[PDB]
């Protein structure tokens, strides 16, 4: 009666793709411990490639989880599809991640409210390569502050190759510069989300908690003090 | 003082780039051998 | 020309937060130790 949690899970074979489904919850009596968690994905071997999509989706009090993901399966190493996760937390700061990837290039970030975006992106072709490695700023997500870049680029002409790594002091002074500003932002909802869990239990603060344990220390060590005073005074009676 | 951490830390890291690539400079003078280094301020170049 | 870029790459670097390059160290003790060949005894034409 206080917890109630089902775990359901179903693997099923319909012809030419599987499908898979699996359900979890738990209902009790704490109010941020309870949820649904739910997943589906279809999966496909076409003549021994396979095509995947599946949908992951999380629900709870202080959070949900979305994630989506398509594309194909050739061989071991060819997985073309996109990856995008969305995170909505009241708790916390707010996330989404896309990934993306093509057979001639490779390309994801992340937009995180405090951090900003981050994101690299790989261009590969037999004659050129290039990695790009950049940090937008939070107050600007219209330009790419390059954190680092390679090039590589072997010629044509002649037998010569070019290695090009470039990086920006910029880029890194302007991350450090957020990452120090940051921390205030973790601890104010770190320390509000504790608070709020002891008063959606007690009622009380993290510092309300601490004053009554003080408060009751106080108490037993009175407790403590005033018999040891009257002993003294039973002891030296019963001797007298 | 995590944030006067990662300040210092700017500030050396800052301080320190600029003797790093003058000690390269000087250094890549040294030599003029068939592999070709080009030092470049936040950049290099390496031809092979 | 070696011991000239060496003299180079000594001038051109020091830590961050200090702007006084080792040569002057170098320079200070080289002060002491003439003072001391000064004050020695049996001095030479070859000593200065």
């Amino acid at each position: 009666p206080v917890y109630n949690a089902t775990w359901s899970a179903s693997l099923k074979n319909k012809a030419d793709y599987v499908e898979t489904v699996l359900d979890s919850t738990c209902s009790s009596t704490v109010q941020f411990l309870e949820y649904e968690l739910n997943v589906l994905g279809t999966h496909k071997i076409e003549d021994g490639t396979l095509a995947s999509k599946t949908k992951g989706t999380f629900a709870h009090r202080d959070f949900s989880a979305e994630y989506e993901e398509d594309g194909k399966y050739e061989g071991l190493q060819e997985w073309e599809g996109k990856a995008h996760l969305n995170i909505k937390s009241p708790a916390f700061t707010d996330l989404h991640l896309r990934y993306q990837k093509d057979k001639k290039g490779i390309s994801t970030s992340a937009a995180s409210p405090a951090v900003g975006t981050v994101g690299m992106d790989m261009d590969e072709d037999d004659d050129f390569s290039k990695w790009n490695f950049y940090y937008s700023p939070q107050s600007s997500p219209d330009k790419k502050l390059t954190i680092f870049k390679t090039e590589l680029r072997v010629r044509e002409s002649d037998e010569e190759t070019q290695i090009k790594v470039n990086w920006e002091e910029e880029a890194a002074s302007g991350l450090l510069t957020s990452l120090k500003d940051n921390v205030p932002k973790a601890t104010g909802v770190l320390y509000d989300y504790v608070n709020k869990y002891h008063w959606e239990h007690t009622g009380l603060t993290l510092r309300e908690v601490s004053s009554k344990l003080r408060r009751n220390l106080q108490n037993n060590a009175e407790w403590v003090y005033q018999g040891a005073i009257r002993q003294i005074d039973d002891i030296d009676v019963r001797f007298q | 003082e995590s944030k006067r951490l990662i300040d210092l830390s700017i500030q050396n890291y800052h301080t320190f780039l600029i003797y790093i690539t003058e000690l390269l400079k000087k250094l890549q003078s040294t030599t003029v051998m068939n592999p070709y280094m080009k030092l470049a301020p936040g950049e290099l170049t390496i031809i092979l | 020309k070696s011991l000239h870029m060496y003299a180079n790459r000594l001038l051109d670097h020091r830590v961050p937060q200090t702007d006084m390059t080792f040569r002057h160290v170098g320079s200070k003790l080289i002060v002491a130790m003439s003072s001391w060949l000064q004050k020695a005894s049996g001095s030479l034409p070859y000593t200065q």
